[PDB]
Parts: C-alpha cells; structure tokens; sequence
C-alpha cells in the first residue's frame, strides 16, 4: 500500500489526445521525496539539453507535494515544473490555495503534459474520469473569469481550476498560472502552458487519502497547531511587525509601510526615496486599503489568512497577497490606489507581478533616454498612470513594441540595442530580481542571489535572522528557545553577530559561517517544495512550527517510509544537486552565478570569491559550479556522473 | 429540564480554509485518522470568494424524500444557492451523504470526545458550541445511527435485497 | 431520463414583513377553502425581527421525527439570526409547520392544482416567485453493498446482521 | 355561529385581579358594527359623567375592528377608547401594525380594563390562557425595550406587545401606547393605562378566524388587490406626490419637502418660512434620510409599506411614519437629523408627536417673553437642540416645570397665568392641533375642525380633493372614473370648483355643498374605525379601493349579517351621534366647537355661523349641537333621548 502519496500520475500527450494513468516507483519517493524532487527526476531523464522551451518535447508538470491532502496544516502547494522560455534553465513555480489537495483527492500525484494541442483545450479531471475539452469559447478570457465560466458549464461548483489569461495564450515570457487566491507566477510556466494550447486544468476529487501511522500523524499536527497559537501570542521581540510572525509576508494586514517604501527601489529598481513615508501618504494608503480589502482569507487547511480579496470601484474582485501590493505602485512612482487597480488587470491577464512592472518601468527609461522613440509607442497617452495601462495591453497582445517587451528586460534590451543592455541592470540569469539595491555587501545574501535555482531571493531566505540585535540581551533571549536549529553553533553565531564594529558584515559572520547558514536556509525550502508544505509555516519565517527535527516524523508517519534528520538532510541534498545538474547540462556555469553589478554600493571582489569558492566546496561541487563525480556517487546520482563524463562536462 | 446544545457559527469570521472539513472526516475514518476526505465531513463550508460567501453548514437529520419545491435566497445583496442553508441529509444532493454509498451523515458533536474537533481546529474562532437548559420535554424519536443507516438502505433497495446481501457478507 | 424541479426564489431584501403570504396560504389550505385563516397553519412563515432588519420567508420542508443533536445559530453580514433560523423542517423542537391544535406536520405542495402559488400571487411587492428546470432523473446497486460494508466496519458484523432481522 | 367577530370580550378588573370572558350581544353588532362603534356603546352605559379620567371607574378598552383577522387587505387597526385626562371628553385612538389581528386569533374582540392595580403589572393572553404578571422589573423601560424583554421572559417570539414608556407611567396627558411600528398616540390613553398600573398588554393567538361567505369574501379581496395595482400604476394626475397615491402620507419615501416645510408653521405653530426649502437644505435632508432609513415596512396584510425603520448612529432602532418626521424638527427650528434623534427618545418614552413638540416650543416662547424665568429651568443648557432634550426629560419625569408642562398647553397656561393663555393659541377643546395656519377661510375644513370628535384634522379629511384643478379638462378627467362617490352630485361640485374667481372659496362650494362633503368624509372614517380597516386604503386617500359601494358587501360576506349602502350609512350615523351624545353628557356644547382665533387670517363670522347652523341641521342636532329627540328615536337611540330629558339636556 502507498501512503500520503497516491502512487499514480497522469500522462497526457496533447498532440495525440491520449491520456494514461501510470503507477509510480516507490524507490523514487525514497530518494527524492516528492513534489519538486520527483519533478526534477522526470525532467532530467526525459528533457535533454537539445529540447527548446516552445518545442513539443518540453514537459509541463503539475505536482502535488507528498503530504498535500493530509491533515498537515498549510500543506497544500502545487509545484509546476518546466524549462523556462526566458532563462532557458529549469523553472519550478509554487502555487498555494486549494488545487494540489484536490488532485490528491482525485487520486493523482502529478500531471505530466507533453506535445502541443492544435486547438485551445482544457483538461477535466473528476476522480477516475479524465477528458480533454474544447476551450475555443474561452479564448482571451482572464484566468479568474475562465474558472467561473468553466465551473458553470460542468456544473461543478466545488471544482478547482488553474488557468492562464491572455498573456499565457500569447506566450509572454513572464506569464503566470492563476487559481483563485493562488499563483504559479515566475519563470514563464504560463507561456509554456499556452504554447501547448492548454487553457486550464480543472480538477474535482472525492476519494480518501490515507496516512501510514494515524494516531502518530494527528499527534504531530496537534503539536503544530499548538505551536502556531503560542507563536501568535509571542511574536519575535523588538523586530518590525512583518518579520515577527508566521505566514507569508503579511502585507495585506496592518503595519506601517515605512521600511518598505523607503528601502525598495522605485521605478526600474532605480530610485530610493529616503523620506517618502509622510503622514499624508500614510493616511492616504490606509484609507485606500480599508476601502478595498474585503476579507483576509486562507489557503487550504491554514489559519494564517495571508491573502485578501480586493474590490476596487467598478472592477471585478480579485485576490492579492505579499509584495504584489507594492511592485506596480513603486514601478510607476504612483499611489496605492493605482497599484491595486492595475494589478487587477495583470492578474486576469496572468502576468508575473515582479517582472511585469519592471519591464514597463524599463521601457519608459529607454523612452526617456532616447533609445526608444515616441514612434515606438503609437497612441501613447500623456498621463503617467494611463501610460502603464497602455503599455500593459500592448505587452499581453504582443503588439508592436509589446512583442519585444513581452520577452523580458534581458532579451528586449538585446534586441533593441543602442546600449539598452545597460538598463537591464537588475537581472540574474536573465531573470528580473526583487527591486532592492542595498549599500553594504551582505555575504549571506550574496551567496543566495548567486546560487539559488529559483533565481528569486525571497524564496531561499528565512531561517536565519536578516539583521542582528543591538543589545546582547536580545540575542540571548532569542536563542534560548531556538529549537529549529540543526546545530547549537547557529545560536553562537547569532550571539556574536553585531550591527556595528569588528563583528559586523561583511567580515562577520565568517565565510564558513555564511556557507552553513545559506545551506540551512536553502535546505528548508527544498524540503517544503517536495512535501508541499507552505513556506509560510516552515522555511520562510523565524522559528516556524515545521523544522528539521519534526519533519522526519511527519514523513515517516505520513508516507510510511524510514526517515530521520540525517536521511532527510541527504534527501534534500540529493535532488537539490540534481536540479543543479539539470541546469549544468543546459549550459549554466560559474560565470552566470553573479549578482547585478550595482546590487551593492560596497563590493569586495576577494571576499566574494572566497565566499563562492567555499560554498561550492561545501556543496561538493568543483570551482566551475559543477557537482563532482565523487559527491554524485555518494548521493546515489551515479547516472548523473556518467552522463557528465560522456558529455565531457566532467573529466574521467 | 433537559439540555439543548447550540452551534454558534460566526460566518463573518470564516476564512474558508476548510480545516473543519479535514479534521471531522479524519476523525470519522475507520480507524480514526487513518484517512480524511472532505466529502464525508459532517460539516461542509459553502464557499464563494468572488461573492464573499463563507457559510459552514452542519449535517442534520435524514430525509428520504425531497421537498416539493426548493428554495433560493437573496439576502443582504448576496445570492445564495438552492437549499444553501438546508442541513438535511437529502437525496437531492451529495452534501451530508457518503460519496460511495449515499449513506446519511449526521453530526453528533464528536460524542464521547473532550470537545468538538471542528471547533478545536477552527483557530480563528469562527465556531463554538454552548449549552442551556429548557423546561420543554424532549419528544424526539431517538434512533441509532446504525438503524437510520440500515433503514435508509432498506428504503432505497428493498428489505429482502438488503437482508440477503447481509447474509452473504456475514 | 429527465424530471422537473421547482425553485422558490425569495428576495428577502424586498420583503416588507406584511405577512400576507401567511394569510392567503392558510386561508386557501383551509377546509372548506377560505372559510377561515390562521397564520399558524401557513406553509410559509416569515422570520420577522424589524429591529434586527430581518425579514425571511420560510417554507415548510420535510418531516423529521427527532431534533438535531446540535442546533445551529448563524451570524451573517452583521445580523444575528435565530437558532434554526433557516430550517424548513417540521421538527419536534418547535411549532412552525405543525398544526397549532394537533401537531401534525404541514407541507408546502406549491398549491397543487391552482394556476399560481397564492403566496406569490398576494405578495404585491414581488419578493416571491417560482421557476422550473429539467434535471437528470435519478439512476446503482453497488452503492448498497459499499454502504453495508461501511456499517459492518463501524458497528460490527454481528450487530448489523441481528438488526436486519427487524 | 358568529363570523368575522369572535363574539367574546375579556373583562379585567385590575383592582381585584379578576379576569372573565363574556359573550357579546349580536344585536350590538347589527347596530354599531364593531371597533369604535361598540366601544361607544360600552362607554355610554358604563361611564357616567361623574367619572374622572384617573378614577377606578374609568374604562380602558382595547378593541379589534370587525374585519381584523380576515384576509381583507390592510384590515388591522386596534381602537383604544377611554375618557381623556386632557380634554375630559371621550378619547378614541387608532393603532395599526399586528396587534389587533393577533387578538382575534386569540379569540377575543375586546379587552375592557377597569379599576387600578396597586403594583405595576402586565396582561398576558395566549389563546384561552389569560393571566396578570408582575412588571416591577420593567419600571421606567421604554415601550419598545419593554416588548423585547417581555418576549424573552415568556419565550414567545411571535407575541404582539402594546406598552407604555416612562411618560405613560407618570400619567403625562399626551402619553401614547406603542407597538413596534404602531402607535395609539393622541388623547392621553397612555396616561390612563399607566394610571391603572398597566405596563403592557401581551397577546399570542393561534385559533382560526371564520367568515360567513368564503368564496364571495375572497373575491372581494382580489378585487381590492387588483384596484391597488391599477392605482399604483395610475396616480392622481397633476397633484403633488404625497397626495397622488394610496396609504398614509408617504413621508418616509421620496418627495421634495417644499410644500410641507413652507406651509406648516415652525416653532409653536408660529413662524411661516416662505423660502426655506433651498438647494442646500434639500440635499442635506436627503443625505440624512438615505443614511437613516433602513427599510420600508408594512402593517399586517398590506403592500403599501408606509412605515420605516430608522437607525441613527449610536441609537437603538425605532419605527417612524407620517408627520412625526417633521414635527420635532419644525418645533425646534432645526434640521432633519435632530428631529430623527429626538423622536427616538420620544417614541421610547411614549409621547404624542403632535402635542409634545408644541408643548416644548410653547414653553420656550414663555421663557422668551419673560412669563417664565430661567429659575424655572435649572440646569438649562445653552444650545437650542440640547434644550429640547433637556425639557423632554423634565416633562416625562414630571420634574419641576415638567410637572406643569406634562398637562399640555391648555392646562399649563391656565396654571402659569401671567397671560400664558395667549400662547396656547392652537387648541381645540384643549387639544393641540396640527401646526397649520392658512390665509383664506376654508369652509370645508372649518366644519371639520369644529365638529370632529377625534379633534384631529388629518383623521376626518380624505375623500374629497383639498384643492381644485385650474383647467376644466383636469376635473372632467378626474370625475370620469370616480366610482367611490355616494352621489353623482359630488362630481358636479368638483367640476364647478375653481381656484380663483366667483366659483372659489370661501363662497364656493356653497354651504349645503360643504355640509354634504364633510358628512361623506367623516362617514368613511367612522366606518373604518368600526371595521378595523386602515384609512390608508379607505377614508384617507383619493379614490381608495374600499368605498361606500363595496363595503356593505364585505360586511355581509364577512360577518354574515344583512347590509347595504343605506343601512351602512345609517349604522355609521348611529354610533357617530352616540359618540356625540357621550361628549354632550360630559358637558360639550356649541361654544366649544370653535377653531383657534388665528387659524385663518381671513374670517367671515356670518358665513361661519351659517355653515355650522346648516351642518347641525343635516346631522339632526339642534342649534346648541345636541342630537334632537326625533333624530335619536329614528336612529334607535331612544334610550339616549330619555336620559337627556331626565338630565335636562333636552326639553320634554
Ligand atoms: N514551499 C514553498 N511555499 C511557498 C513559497 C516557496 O517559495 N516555497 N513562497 C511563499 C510566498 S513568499 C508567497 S507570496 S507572492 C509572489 C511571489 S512568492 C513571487 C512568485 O513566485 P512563485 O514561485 O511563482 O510562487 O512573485 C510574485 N508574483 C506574482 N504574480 C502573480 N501573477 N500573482 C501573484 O500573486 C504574485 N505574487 C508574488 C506565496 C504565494 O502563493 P501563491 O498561491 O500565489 O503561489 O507562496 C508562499 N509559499
Ligand atoms: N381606521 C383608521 N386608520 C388610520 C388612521 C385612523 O385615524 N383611523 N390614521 C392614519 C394615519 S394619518 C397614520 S400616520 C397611521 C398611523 O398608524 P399607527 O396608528 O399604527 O401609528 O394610521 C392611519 N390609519
Ligand atoms: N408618538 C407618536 N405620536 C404620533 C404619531 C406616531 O406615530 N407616534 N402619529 C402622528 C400622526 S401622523 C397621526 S394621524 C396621529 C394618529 O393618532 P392616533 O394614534 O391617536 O389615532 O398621531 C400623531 N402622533
Ligand atoms: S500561511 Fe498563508 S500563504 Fe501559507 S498556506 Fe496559510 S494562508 Fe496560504
Ligand atoms: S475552520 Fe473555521 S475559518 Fe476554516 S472554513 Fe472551517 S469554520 Fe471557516
Ligand atoms: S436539500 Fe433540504 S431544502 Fe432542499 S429539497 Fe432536500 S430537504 Fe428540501
Ligand atoms: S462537532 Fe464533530 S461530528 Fe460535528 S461537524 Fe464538528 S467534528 Fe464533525
Ligand atoms: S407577502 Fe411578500 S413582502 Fe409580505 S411578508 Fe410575505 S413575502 Fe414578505
Ligand atoms: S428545527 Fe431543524 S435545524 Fe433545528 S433541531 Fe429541528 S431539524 Fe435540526
Ligand atoms: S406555494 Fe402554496 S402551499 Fe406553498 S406556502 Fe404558498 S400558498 Fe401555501
Ligand atoms: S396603508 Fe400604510 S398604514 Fe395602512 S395598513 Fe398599509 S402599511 Fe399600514
Ligand atoms: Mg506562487
Ligand atoms: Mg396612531
Ligand atoms: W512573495
Ligand atoms: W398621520
Ligand atoms: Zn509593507
Ligand atoms: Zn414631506
């Protein structure tokens, strides 16, 4: 008997219209857990480097985490994997809400899509019943609009729907996949979906989902719920509110936007406004938000209610969470009202809220400098806010200049020329970064920007404090009950760490300390993305209810396989280097692992070199960022090593 | 002087997470917690985020027949569903009926347990149960869950067909 | 293959609480017709609290022999409704939809045989209407066997057996 | 078998605590119909002229109309009768809502209270079960507050409650009786109720109420409902909105308050503000009303929804209808916001909204002139609005100057002296009038003010148009389908009637025409107050669905007694002169039948004399306003005539 996982996947060939259920190999679960882990295995030996993102041989995988569909609080994430049309590397993207559990209740762990459909279609899953439906009447509809129409047609009010908007249909490189209050946002997975002629994936499930050790599993859940209560009564002392509690960044709730609006960079990740947050601005935004926020709502089986339904006057309701609230506003140097209105359009279109506003702010910088002319923008309105609405429509339609801008800042600059490449100053591996330009080099964040396979900084940080406490008493109090740490040495590091003086950044924590910290933080994320656990209750916040010590208990009692702290650490390492191996085979080298040139104002070449050098060694990779034969064999990735030698990626 | 129990549902506080559906169905698995399935939960949330509707609904009493006419409410600007407030275990829909058999479900306030689990797991505190005493006599025909279940099957498939199947299973 | 269901659409927001529906239904459902009236005999009963802004026409539903183990009490959009506020049941806990003298259940039959529901005809503000649609008629004996095995796992193979003999 | 009526009354002696059900005499139903009619009979031969209002021998009668509890649309009025503590004459007061039908469903036509309870009590009726309950815990509670508390104690959510507030308890001469959206308001019937120690009357009914001719009765009801529809699609052409439709004056709905605020007299029925209704005022009131009006709601079995629930910020909800909306505002020279706030207090206290604001405005005129000093108002706030709240509390507590003012303008002036009598300029028979002071003498309204036993102008007018049409075409169109007229001569009068010229007031309509018009209007009111029919669908609006031609059909099919147009006209006359007879026996003469001196600016003594002279003759009374022996014998009121001769009221 299989437990926690269903043991089955759906293989769908959109070219032939064939649908097949296939049993999975339980050994793969022991090696790569599930979710992102088992996705990586599938992509590795079925998507060779000669495969292009927009070719039929590219795969689009929808995966439910191993423990999705179990009573585990907040365990509900879908993991979408493919090859990115923007970065040309692997792209995994996480989506919360209610979709992944429904898939489990339907009886499947994954859906793997290959080939292309000549006509716009959608997939309809209802337990054992699976079929491909025509979706031509849905052409151009928004992603939310599409879900409602479909559920009426099928007469399935409790069906879960993941859809693309027009942007996906037109293969915009930063097109997303939307589901109610959830989004697979980054990497262009929406573009691959549209390229395959897939408008939506509809699922209804009503089967039972079993766990191996019933009494022990529910006990661990109660333990988590109790910790969540305690944590909400005891937030992290002396720290700004948005860092003090559990969940995704609680941007939809209260807090004064002083740090955010005065540290983030406005426009094309350009301007820093030191004294922006005035009393007039604070009340104006507070008033806009009180009027627009309808309700704080949760993902499946979670009490944290990070998301919020947003209702602007004369517009359809949509759902927003986290930093999407700020990005459109800041990119356009405008107010919160404008941001909430344009993000509504962008959500229905299905656009990544990180890349899209930077692309538009990028375009207007070129128009300002003269690299782009007014000839390129026919019918350009005069008002600033109106211009963003104008450009947004050009992009999702790939109309004129929109066709170039739809490729993202990197490829757009490369096509535009005339020194437009200088203005694409916020990319790593051709992927737009969070609009943050700090002053002093952060050794911990330097490593994360460089090596993170998600290529997004907010999805690799978490477990270690971003900043040190001034007083020692504050540090002593914090580490006292810091049970989540793998080793007692992490406490001692944070005790020594100081904001100013000899024990401050970039020289402290030491190179070796920084390598251990980044390794821990990254590990927790990869475990979450395999198990389907929301990072809001695990890898992202300080002192989470899920950690390296109780996680193996969940896996063992849930899935019914042997698991301990050490075996879990190794498992996490196994598919994390497998993902690394996939990107290596697609041409990634040490050269691509650099942050933007202007990312810090204080750089230290010799220190940065030693950081990356030491990190590679800790990871078990060589000096070019490639996993060595030795460490591959040790992880059970011998077949990886052989192919590297055969491809001349490693010397025999 | 008997005791009646009220379930207090503050649907303004509901966030639509369905934790209540998970824990109820988990606990009622055989053996307890051996699986879960929101479709067999004895509490079922009516949820439509676009229309801001979040109503938790508790299974009630069994009816073998449908009503002659069904009801649909527009209240305070919200268009609720046909039978959208009815607690009945009814042959007109799948709510409060086992998805594989059609057997009646019924809430018993987690009889025998310390506290109702849906209430225990609703962390935002949308749900609660309170009790009071009443002079009014209790005129209920108290029927066992097995007897309601068996009779619902006998009503659907016939006394002889059910009796014979039971013989070939025991 | 196809049967018709009829939905009464109640716009509680239009209701003024006049209770005329209650009057005409009792009067019609009276013997001989219209010879008397009596709101307690009405198959439609208005939940009326003017101070709470609550006006909710309730129709007579099904007959139940026992009360629920737990009664339900809603708070919706600020309004604090009554215990069993939206229940259509002819239930032992209350007098709604039961004869005020004897206590026999009452059911709405949509005035079977009349050209129009009288509750609807007398609600001049138009808070009440009836609509029809064709659905798929009920269709299945593996369901029976699955349920009998469920009952066996919960209460015992020997308990279900000696209960069937009744 | 009795039909429409139940045939029983409850006799309650509050001194002894005795409760008795008594069968009624069917002959009394044939002579006086019911409601007010049968009340008059009871008061006549049980309350001799030596009985004082606050003596145990005074009766407080609660009556349901003959056709209350039948399917007849809008037939739901309670008629409360007693001897007024203010006027010392008979006082009948009407109350809509849901109370009268419940009494019929409980099985009773009337409740007659005699004696006084030493302790505060309330009466609880539940079908055949009747009992007197202690109400000491309810002392001082508002009338609405009281109802809710009681219904929780008894566990009877569907019980109907009529209660007094603190004002009733303290025997304020204009204290009312309140029930949800309904009020027995005028005459001081609330004072008698409190004087008897009666806090509330609670009733629950679940018996059947029968009619004699089922198929014919429901046919008449359908006929009425059809006419109501037609009427709402066809309002009275070219007439201001509040006169164009059915119902009580639709003040809670739309309409521009231009006529009302510029014709009514502000303050103590004093100031006329010709150009008050500006654009600024219109929007200010519209905004206040949109915010405060929660819902338009109906009395029992009526679609007209005249009433409205009112919710001011920080105040309990109450119900308002008709001119109460204007009286507090106008008396205090304030805005609609203030009016709605103070009327909330006044409704809970249980005060007549006609008298109370005039009494307060009266008091402040005396303080202005110097007749009253600041010594009389200890703790008097400086703000105008605050002063009214201050005085209101003094009055309902009978505290200091409040004890005098609680007696009404007439008795207060008489006690104050120093020429305060000059400022009580708006009384008829010691009863405050509607605050309206017109310019030219209206012969039709002159008669009504003088002789109406309700002593309230808005409860005797209705069936004949208040003003003539300019163009003849408008009149020809109106009279075309004026089926409600008893005679075709009423059409011909309205055709001739003109706003200016030889055929205008006061000389036209002629004296004889005015007598026939007032007689018709008054008759319809007395029929309504016997049958329990709301005047909103009968005597009050132009072209009502109930009229002199179909009313006998209702009575015959409902009550099962012989009735036609002529017998109905005579019945109406019979108890209307009986009420007249009662007031005569209490000392009323022709001298008391005068309007206020300043009621019109253009008076005509010789014309006014001939009017009253001709009206008395038409009524069958002598020149001193006393029903003659001849006309009494003809009406079957021979026992009345004999007593008049024996008392020396008439010559043998
Ligand atoms: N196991 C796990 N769980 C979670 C996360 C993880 O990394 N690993 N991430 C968190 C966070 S921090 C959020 S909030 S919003 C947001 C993000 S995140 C990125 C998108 O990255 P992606 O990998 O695709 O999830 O950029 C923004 N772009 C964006 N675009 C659209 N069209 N709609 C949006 O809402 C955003 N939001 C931004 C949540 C997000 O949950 P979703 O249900 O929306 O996927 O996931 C946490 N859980
Ligand atoms: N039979 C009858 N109905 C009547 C009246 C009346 O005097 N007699 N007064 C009317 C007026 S002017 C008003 S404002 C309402 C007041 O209703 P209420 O007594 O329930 O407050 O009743 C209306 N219906
Ligand atoms: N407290 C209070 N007083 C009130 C009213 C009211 O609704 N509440 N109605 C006014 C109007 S518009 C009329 S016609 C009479 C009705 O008088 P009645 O209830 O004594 O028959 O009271 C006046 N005084
Ligand atoms: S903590 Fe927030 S983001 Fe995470 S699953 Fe719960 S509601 Fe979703
Ligand atoms: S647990 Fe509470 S908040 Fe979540 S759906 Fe259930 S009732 Fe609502
Ligand atoms: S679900 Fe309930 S309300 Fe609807 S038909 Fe069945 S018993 Fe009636
Ligand atoms: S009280 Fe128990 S049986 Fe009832 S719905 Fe809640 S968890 Fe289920
Ligand atoms: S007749 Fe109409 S408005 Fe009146 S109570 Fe009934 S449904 Fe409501
Ligand atoms: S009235 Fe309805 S909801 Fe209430 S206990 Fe009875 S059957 Fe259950
Ligand atoms: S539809 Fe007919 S049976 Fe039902 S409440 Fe209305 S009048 Fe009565
Ligand atoms: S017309 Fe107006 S006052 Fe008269 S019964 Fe109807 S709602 Fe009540
Ligand atoms: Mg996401
Ligand atoms: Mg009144
Ligand atoms: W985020
Ligand atoms: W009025
Ligand atoms: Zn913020
Ligand atoms: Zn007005």
């Amino acid at each position: 008997m299989r437990y926690a996982e269903t043991g089955y996947v759906l293989e769908v060939d959109l070219t032939k219209g064939s649908i097949e259920r296939v049993a999975t190999d339980p050994r793969d679960t022991e090696l790569y857990l599930g979710g992102l882990g088992t996705n990586a295995k599938i992509l590795w030996d079925r998507v060779p480097p000669e495969v292009e993102p927009f070719s039929p041989e590219n795969l689009l995988i929808f995966a439910a985490g191993l423990l999705c569909g179990t009573p585990a609080t907040g365990c509900n994430r879908t993991i979408v994997s493919t090859v990115s049309p923007q970065t040309k590397l692997m792209a995994f993207s996480m989506m919360g809400g209610f979709w992944a559990p429904e898939l489990k209740y339907a009886g499947y762990d994954k859906i793997i899509f290959r080939g292309k459909s000549p006509e716009l279609v959608y997939l309809y899953i209802n337990n054992d019943k699976v079929e491909i439906r025509d979706a031509s009447h849905l052409k151009g509809k928004g992603a939310i609009e599409t879900a409602e129409i479909i559920k009426k047609e099928l007469n399935e009010p409790r069906a879960q729907v993941a859809a693309i908007g027009k942007a996906g249909e037109n293969r915009v490189f930063y097109a997303s996949i939307e589901q109610g209050r959830s989004s697979a946002s980054r990497g262009g997975i929406g573009a691959v979906m549209g390229d395959k002629g897939l408008k939506a994936v509809v699922v209804r499930g009503t089967k039972d989902l079993c766990v191996a050790k019933p009494e022990e599993y529910i006990g661990l859940c109660n333990e988590v719920l109790d910790y969540i209560k305690h944590r909400e009564e005891n937030p992290i002392p002396d720290v700004m509110p948005i860092l003090a509690g559990l969940g995704s960044p609680q941007e939809m709730k209260v807090h004064d936007e002083k740090w955010h609006t005065e540290n983030f960079n406005w426009g094309n990740a350009r301007t820093r406004r030191k004294d922006f947050w005035t009393d007039e601005v604070s009340h104006a935004w507070e008033k806009t938000m009180d009027k627009a926020r309808t309700r704080l709502i949760s993902c499946y089986n979670c009490p944290m209610k990070c998301g919020a339904t947003i209702s602007m006057e004369g517009l359809p309701t949509y759902m927003m969470k986290c930093f999407t609230k700020l990005t459109y506003t800041m990119a356009a140097y405008s107010d919160l009202d404008f941001g909430l209105r344009i993000a509504q359009k962008a959500t229905e279109y299905g656009l990544d809220g990180f890349s899209a506003p930077q692309v538009m702010a990028f375009a207007f910088e070129l128009l300002e400098k003269g690299i782009l002319k007014d000839s390129d923008f026919p019918g350009l309105p005069e008002g600033n806010e109106e211009r963003f609405f104008y450009l947004l429509d050009k992009i999702v339609n790939r109309d004129g200049i929109g066709d170039i801008l739809a490729n993202g800042t990197y490829w757009a600059a490369q096509e535009i020329g005339n020194g437009a490449e200088d203005y694409a100053h916020n990319n790593i591996k051709k992927h737009e970064q969070l609009p943050l330009k700090l002053s002093m080099l952060n050794p911990i964040y330097y490593l994360m920007y460089c090596t993170g396979e998600k290529i997004n900084i907010t999805q690799i940080e978490g477990q270690f404090p971003q900043a040190p406490y001034p007083k020692l008493e504050q540090r002593e109090a914090f580490v006292e009950d810091w049970i989540q740490v793998p080793d007692e040495k992490f406490k001692k590091i944070f005790l020594e760490w100081e904001p100013r003086g000899e024990k401050s950044m970039p020289n402290f924590p030491t190179v070796d300390m920084c390598c251990d910290i980044v390794d821990w933080q990254e590990m927790m994320h990869y475990i979450d993305d395999a198990l389907g656990q929301c990072a809001g209750l695990s890898s992202f916040p300080l002192k989470p209810p899920y950690h390296i010590h109780n996680y193996p208990k969940f896996i063992a009692a849930g899935a019914g396989i042997e698991m301990d702290t050490e075996k879990l650490k190794k498992a996490a390492k196994r598919y994390r280097t497998l993902v690394r191996a996939f990107n290596i085979r697609r041409g990634m080298r040490r050269v691509d692992e650099q942050p933007p040139a202007n990312h810090w104002k204080n750089r230290f070449p010799e220190l940065e070199k030693e950081l990356l050098d030491s990190y590679y060694k800790l990871k078990g990779w060589n000096d070019d960022g490639i996993p060595t034969k030795e460490t591959l064999d040790d992880l059970g990735l011998g077949y990886v090593g052989d192919e590297f030698i055969k491809r001349g990626i490693l010397s025999a | 002087k008997r005791i009646v129990k009220t379930i207090n549902i503050d649907a303004d506080k509901c966030n639509g997470c369905r934790a209540c559906e998970v824990i109820c169905s988990a606990f009622h698995a055989m053996p307890p917690y051996s699986s879960n399935n929101p479709a067999r939960s004895r509490v079922r949330v009516v949820r439509d985020p676009l229309r801001d509707i979040y109503v938790p609904l508790y299974a009630g009493e069994y009816t073998e027949s449908e009503c002659i006419g069904r009801d649909k409410f527009i209240i305070d600007g919200k268009e609720y569903d046909e039978c959208g407030f009815c607690r009945a275990s009814c042959p007109s829909r799948d709510l409060f009926r086992e998805p594989d058999s059609g057997l009646p479900l019924k809430c018993d306030l987690c009889d025998g347990e310390p506290e109702p689990l849906c209430v225990k797991w609703c962390l935002v505190g949308a749900l609660s149960v309170t009790e009071r005493e009443v002079e009014e006599p209790d005129e209920s025909v108290k029927r066992t869950e097995m007897e309601i279940g068996l009779e619902s099957l006998i009503s659907r498939f016939g006394a002889d067909v059910v009796a014979d199947t039971v013989e070939q299973l025991t």
